[PDB]
RNA sequence: GUAUAAGCAAUUAUACAGCGAAACUGCGAAUGGCUCAUUAAAUCAGUUAUCGUUUAUUUGAUAGUACCUUACUACAUGGAUAACCGUGGUAAUUCUAGAGCUAAUACAUGCUGAAAAUCCCGACUUCGGAAGGGAUGUAUUUAUUAGAUUAAAAACCAAUGCCCUUCGGGGCGGUGAUUCAUAAUAACUUCUCGAAUCGCACGGCCUUGGCCGGCGAUGGUUCAUUCAAAUUUCUGCCCUAUCAACUUUCGACGGCUGGGUAUUGGCCAGCCGUGGUGACAACGGGUAAGGGUUAGGGCUCGGAGAAGGAGCCUGAGAAACGGCUACUACAUCCAAGGAAGGGCAGGCGCGCAAAUUACCCAAUCCCGACACGGGGAGGUAGUGACAA
């Protein structure tokens, strides 16, 4: 590995951190203004602006790199029965180390440039609850 | 010419020698126009470098060959990137052995010239031409290049730079055909000075003269109007002539040259640069007066020929700098005063001391905004130094204004430093002079500043006459506005107020009541406002202490645990109706009090008092307490319901206020 | 090459020009939003008959647009752009209608000497100065420093300086030029910011009917001031 | 695992590898005096 | 053979599909290049839009920036020392992006004397780092490329310092 | 743009002049179309984004960049070829050898009339116009700085005030965002551009030796706009559990580092982490491969290969099948040494059968140096007792 490192922001000079706000009425968590943490895919330490889709769900996997697994709830309309199905859609989004991660929470995404083959969201806002495990089934 | 190079390169290469054998490849690919760069970089730091045994062999062919193609103008594009990128090259990858047999090839027939022989000028060197102003002008930029690469490898090489560059000078300055004369002078000059800050254990000194047709001639009776504009290459010959120590004395020759310079400062139409350019030479005269052995050398002539016959004229300068125009920048601000500061010791005895002190109590009764806390900072050291000549005895109106200004200063800070500072020039104002009363308030400022027994102690022996209060009470309300240590200095604090008001209520003669309620006012009621609207807790338990004090000790003075809390609040709820209150009283005392009672049945007595008190104030007052209380709502989301409920109840103390006004 | 039915309806054409119908060049309009000097002529203002004689007439300088001679056949010209001909000495401008169509209008030299362009966008260009783009893709060098994006400019035309300028602005009337309810002269009452994409006006008529139309296709005309002569 | 892309030898036979080349033999001793020298090499 | 399509690779579901097509223009990518020492060889490749691309094969100088105080020089490159990528291209003396290799000090230095004209490797604002120091005083420095050689033709970079610096001094020990 | 055709057609001031074969130069051929094992939300359709990229042509603007030791100088820029003329070889057509020319908007260099030029400031000023002070493009790539009133921001904010008064009053660049646009310094490139071009009118100053002077055509750096192309975000397939486990068997999911790509991206190479999908139907299997325009029907739009693998070439756009290169499979000419080449339409397909080998680009439309040249879409025509 090498050093990592913010891209054009001068260290060792002998006479700051640069991180922009996204803007669409978000806040900047403290632990991304200072915590001395880098990461090129973050949104507001890197250089990945976010546009586009605005979408929220409920995370399955936090057990991976910074990385979430969301299902995607919603209500199916089949003809035949004339009735609404529940059906799940698995996303995924890069996740900050500026948030502390929960399991079962509420998070909103971001669409972004394709950080991965599966990677396209970021993180933006999480909302802490008591979600459950697999067996909770709701619309969100 | 390239066709010529390289018909003269075939020429040398049939001079067969075994030391241009090895290197005949890289001559010819320097001279081949497509490989200029990359055959110099792999002449020079490559692993093929030029052995130093037939060094002495291939030098002077390669060197006439890099001169040849560092003067080309064919091939060459435009901008410094054009050529003038290929000069530095070339003098950044070459030696200084190597340097000097190529300024011998770049000076033609001024290799052997003498600028100055045993008497002063060689006039009949100077009304002879020996070279075209063109190849002078080409000269004079290798030249530059050649000293800005040097550096400091200049020093076998002066006796042929120094001849050179100023024989180019005076030729100039006797032809002041402009243009090419214009680009020499200022090129020259820049030359020059960087000539000078690279070498100064050069003697100068068989050579004054030069100097002289150089500067008094042209410029001197012109020279603030010329330099109004900007900074010049005589401004920066002048500025790093003021660096160095032995070149300083050059300035003497012509006595009017720093009156000049600081006449420039006194043209107050500058673009402020050449100011603050005049100012640093300044810095730097001054700075080599102070400087040990190493410019003692030159100190006492310094001292007593330069800055001696002009002090008067500096001080009235400045002063007029600092009273002409309302607009002065930060950057000339804080530098003036910085060179006042390195002034004051350099001076003994002058006339205008008198201007200097009412200047530096008007630059310190400026407002913030004019002026920052660090310049505050710098005129209190100034203040320090320049109070201790034999002034204050004579003109005494402006001796009380000054110590006005040292008062309020002692609660504007909030460095100890500079409060050290302040305990110092109240020192030496006891020190001048009523001298002891001052010196009583000199040893309290000193156990205020030094450390907490030692400060506890002074305001216990301060708690067992105005002047000697006016300070104290400054310092004492500061020790307030201080939240707490242990809270004892707050506490303290407070009670060496209540001592200083108690005095206040015992005194009561009608022109000490003049007076002495003229301060009380003016300097106590806007520090319980600002002390009503700090958050510490302490600090507004102390401050509702000492109003306590005030409203029940003073009262024939015309402008005067939850459970017994709300009875107290209730208790003034009555107190307010049975007498409406004072509407400045209100608005900057009690509201921000329960406005921080909210917000840290408790908020119901709260609102309902701040019902009953916004039927009690002014109008205008209220208009701009609503827009601050919906700006608390667009900005505070923190406690909507209690902020809307502020709402309600406020808009009902609207609606009955007009039905009474009906 | 595609046919006359797949052609864009509104710049008509009878049942008899053929299963053909003519694309339309490269140029400052769009595709879907240009009228062809061809169609100008011969489809819809029938100064000649076929394209060899369309050729010709465009071939010898008698057909002007905005003021430049135009050579080629199908140059497209697609908004606003006044079409001076000389030989007839009139001037055609092209609005629309309530429908949706493309409407001839003719105008003398006074009013047909300026145009009013939309803004497109500002930035600064090479060498640190602003410059202003417009719908018609006109670069205006050294603008008015108060002109934004989507403000509307009369243009001389003749030099091309920025004559006057009209302001985006709750209250102001408009002429819608894209979207289902595409051509609907009105007024603009309310803007919608939606602040993520696809921004919206809420633009009513002069006699009550509310409609909601995006600011990209939304192109003002003014307050009341209806700079351009719109047919009576 | 760690080793997909090749990083194990996966001992798994190829189709178009299988019978490129015939074995020819082509060693100009008797194989005596290669196997002896092998045994007579610096350690004896 | 090389291409930069995703059709054989699996699904995002763990799913492998046929979706058998060919190989078409747009998702060329072309063969690498071993940016080695030696002199400049440089292959120019024409690209989409007509724009030219310089491959650099063997490069032996490029331009560094000791942009600290303010200056930038082009010197030779002597031979890679530490890759973040690969050990073999690290034994092969390979020069990319991000790629710490020890340059020639002496326009530097030459630089250093000239300006503020103390002597170094051999007043208050002319001031090193002291391991800075130690590689002036072997003459061999360490810094990094930042440009890309494959795809802009020239090696530069910036001189490692401080805590970078002390980082890389640490990695080369391990 | 290039004419000395030894090409025609002429004279009233003779380098050229009108027309102009051949040839050089510039553009054009990313299709019009043919065949066949198929493609089961990956394509596709809506719906977004490109702050992740490219773009010949379109139209719009656009570039201040001198001097800088050649000086006892230089001042109408170079060299090649084609067409042509003549000498030939072989069986073999420009398959071509030798020799002799000449032009450019083909390929290329490109200090100079001069003591100035051009930007910034500007004191003093009669609007006077200026004394005299600083400075010398662009493209690539890197580093750094600015990208904006102060940062001792202890500012501004409590203008709730202060002061006068007649008490009525009066005074005190863009985005949602970016390291975006943009500017500046250090250098860098075996690195570009900053017009040695053509046609037509031809007027002002009179140093009568010129000095200035317009309209276009072609070309050129950047930025738009257009035509596009590339990826890309949420939803939407037909049926099945004799398909319940699948992926890691071409990396399967990450993050970091680079390479290459126009750009993002496990797209690929290292390094380590452990995954990702699934009974809400993954995965497999079957092959039978619609959308929009709403009275209606009509209308419109909708993978792989050019004898076979493999590699390469031009160009803004192709892995063109247009070419080449080697292998394989065929086939043709010959003086037996050698040389070039690969498709579609028609008829028979029993010995007995049945719709033209038609005409033109005339209109709509397309491509070019270009009004004139060229178009396998398009229309016109002929046959018919199968019907009606």
């Amino acid at each position: 590995r090498a050093f990592l490192k913010q891209p054009h922001i001068f260290l060792n000079s002998k006479v700051r951190r640069w991180y922009k706000d996204v803007g669409l009425g978000f806040k900047t968590p403290k632990t991304a203004i200072e915590g001395h943490y880098i990461d090129k895919k973050c949104p507001f330490t890197g250089m990945v602006s976010i546009r586009g889709r605005i979408l929220t769900g409920r995370v399955v996997s936090t057990k991976m790199h910074r990385t979430i697994i969301i299902r995607r709830e919603y209500l199916h309309y089949i003809p035949k029965y004339n009735r609404y199905e529940k059906r799940h859609k698995n996303l995924a989004a890069h996740v900050s180390p500026a948030f502390r991660v929960e399991e079962g929470d509420m998070v909103v995404v971001g669409q972004c440039r394709p950080l991965s083959k599966t990677v396209r969201f970021n993180v933006l806002r999480v909302l802490p609850r008591t979600g459950k495990s697999v067996k909770k089934f709701q619309k969100f | 010419d390239i066709e010529l190079q390289k018909l003269a390169l075939k020429a040398i290469l049939t001079w067969k020698s075994e030391g241009i054998k090895p290197y005949q490849e890289h001559l010819e690919y320097l001279l081949d126009e497509a490989r200029f760069k990359n055959e110099l970089t792999v002449l020079f730091q490559g692993d093929n470098k030029i052995l130093p045994e037939h060094r002495s062999e291939v030098i002077p062919v390669l060197l006439h060959l890099l001169y040849g193609r560092a003067i080309s103008r064919k091939g060459a594009a435009s901008g410094r990137h054009g050529l003038h990128a290929t000069r530095l090259a070339i003098i950044r990858q070459l030696d200084v052995e190597d340097m000097g047999s190529f300024l011998d090839i770049g000076l033609g027939p001024l290799r052997a010239i003498r600028v100055v022989d045993e008497q002063g000028v060689r006039e009949s060197v100077f009304a002879h031409e020996p070279l075209p102003p063109r190849k002078q002008v080409g000269l004079l930029n290798m030249l530059e290049a050649v000293i800005n690469e040097l550096g400091t490898s200049v020093e076998p090489y002066m006796d042929a730079l120094v001849n050179s560059v100023l024989y180019c000078l005076v030729n100039a300055c006797r032809k002041l055909n402009e243009s090419l004369y214009r680009v020499i002078r200022t090129t020259a000059l820049k030359s020059l000075s960087r000539l000078f800050q690279n070498a100064p254990d050069f003697n100068w000194v068989p050579y004054r003269e030069l100097m002289v047709k150089e500067i008094i001639s042209p410029r001197i009776e012109k020279l603030p109007v010329e330099s109004t504009q900007g900074v010049s290459a005589t401004w920066r010959l002048m500025a790093t002539w003021s660096s160095l120590p032995k070149a300083a004395p050059f300035l003497n020759v012509d006595k009017r040259i720093l009156p000049k310079i600081v006449e420039t400062l006194s043209i107050e139409k500058a673009k402020d640069e050449v100011k603050v350019f005049a100012l640093d030479i300044l810095k730097n005269l001054i700075n080599l007066a102070q400087a040990p052995e190493t410019e003692s050398q030159f100190n006492e002539l310094i001292k007593t020929e330069l800055l001696d016959p002009n002090t008067d004229l500096i001080l009235k300068t400045i002063g007029g700098v600092l009273h002409g125009q309302s607009d002065i920048g930060r950057e000339l601000l804080s530098s003036a005063v910085d060179t006042v500061v390195v002034f004051a010791p350099m001076i003994e005895v002058s006339s205008h001391i008198q201007d200097m002190l009412e200047i530096a109590t008007w630059l310190l009764n400026q407002p913030l905004r004019k002026v920052n806390p660090k310049v505050k900072g710098a005129i209190l050291l100034i203040l320090k130094r320049f109070i201790e000549l034999d002034d204050l005895q004579s003109n005494q109106e402006l001796q009380r204004k000054v110590y006005s200004t040292i008062s309020a200063l002692f609660g504007f800070f909030k460095d100890k430093q500079n409060r050290q500072t302040l305990a110092e020039v109240l020192d030496v104002f006891a020190r001048r002079e009523w001298a002891q009363e001052v010196s009583d308030i000199c040893r309290g400022l000193n156990s205020y500043v030094e450390d907490y027994n030692t400060r506890l102690a002074a305001f216990n022996s301060i708690t067992k006459t105005l002047d000697q209060w006016m300070p104290l009470v400054h310092n004492l309300l500061y020790f307030i506005q201080q939240p707490e240590e242990f809270g004892v200095l707050s506490s303290n604090s407070a009670d060496g107020l209540c001592k200083f008001i108690s005095a206040v209520e015992s005194v009561w003669a009608t022109p000490d009541q003049a007076a002495w309620i003229d301060v009380v006012a003016n300097i106590i009621l806007p520090a319980i406002y600002a002390g009503s609207r700090d958050p510490s807790e302490t600090v507004r338990r102390e401050i509702l202490r000492v109003f306590g004090f005030l409203v029940s000790h003073l009262p024939q003075w015309e402008l005067v645990a939850v459970s017994r809390q709300l009875q107290a609040l209730r208790v003034l709820e009555a107190a307010n109706d049975k007498r409406e209150f004072r509407s400045k009283h209100i608005s900057q005392f009690f509201i921000p009090l329960f406005e921080h009672f909210i917000f840290d049945g408790l908020s119901a007595q709260a609102t309902n008092t701040i019902a009953a008190l916004t039927l009690s104030l002014e109008w205008q007052q209220y208009r701009a307490i609503l827009r601050r209380f919906i700006s608390y709502v667009e900005s505070k989301p923190d406690w909507q319901k209690r902020v809307v409920r502020l709402l309600e109840k406020e808009v009902d103390a609207l609606r009955t206020a007009v039905a009474s006004k009906k | 090459h595609q046919k006359r039915l797949s052609a864009p309806s509104h710049w008509l054409l009878d049942k008899l020009s053929g299963a053909y119908a003519p694309r339309p060049s490269t140029g400052p309009h769009k595709l879907r939003d240009c009228m062809p000097l061809i169609v100008f002529v011969r489809n819809r203002l029938k100064y000649a008959l076929n394209y060899r004689e369309t050729k010709a007439i465009m071939m010898q300088r008698l057909v002007k647009v905005d003021g430049k001679v135009r050579t080629d056949i199908t140059y497209p010209a697609g908004f606003m752009d006044v079409i001076t001909i000389e030989k007839t000495g009139e001037n055609f401008r092209l609005i629309y209608d309530t429908k949706g169509r493309f409407t001839v209008h003719r105008i003398t030299d006074e009013e047909a000497k300026y145009k009013l362009g939309k803004v497109k966008r500002v930035q600064l260009g090479r060498g640190g100065v602003p410059f202003l783009v417009t719908h018609d893709a006109r670069t205006i060098r050294y603008p008015d420093p108060l002109i934004k994006v989507n403000d509307t400019v009369k243009i001389d035309l003749e030099t091309g300086k920025i004559t006057d300028f009209i302001k985006f602005d709750t209250g102001a009337l408009a002429m819608i030029t894209g979207g289902r309810n595409m051509g609907r002269v009105g007024v603009i009452t309310h803007r919608e910011r939606h602040d993520g994409g696809f921004g919206i006006v809420h633009l009513k008529d002069a006699l009550d009917n509310t409609f909601a139309t995006r600011e990209s296709n939304v192109f003002v005309i003014g307050s009341e001031k209806p700079w351009i002569s719109l047919p009576k | 695992r760690r080793a997909s892309k090749g990083r194990k030898l996966r001992y798994t036979v190829h189709e178009k590898l299988q019978n490129f080349m015939a074995p020819e033999d082509r060693r100009s001793w008797e194989e005596h005096a290669i196997d002896r020298l092998f045994g007579t090499l610096f350690g004896q | 053979g090389i291409s930069r399509d995703s059709r054989h690779k699996r699904s995002h579901t763990g799913a492998k599909r046929a979706f058998y097509r060919k190989k078409r223009a747009f998702e060329l990518g072309r063969q690498p290049a071993n940016t080695r020492i030696g002199p400049k060889r440089i292959h120019i490749v024409r690209t989409r839009g007509g724009n030219h691309k310089y491959r650099a094969l063997r490069l032996d100088s490029g331009n560094f920036a000791w942009g600290s105080e303010g200056c930038t020089r082009k010197t030779r490159i002597i031979g890679v020392v530490y890759h973040p990528s690969n050990n073999e291209l690290v034994r092969t003396n390979t020069l990319t992006k991000s790629a710490v290799v020890q340059i020639d000090a002496a326009p530097f230095r030459q630089w250093y004397e000239a300006h503020y004209g103390q002597p170094l490797g051999r007043a208050a604002h002319g001031k090193v780092d002291p391991a800075l120091e130690k590689q002036f005083e072997a003459g061999r420095l360490y810094a990094i490329i930042s440009s890309r050689p494959g795809q802009s033709g020239r090696a530069d970079g910036y001189i490692l310092e401080g805590e970078e610096l002390a980082f890389y001094q640490r990695k080369l020990h391990k």
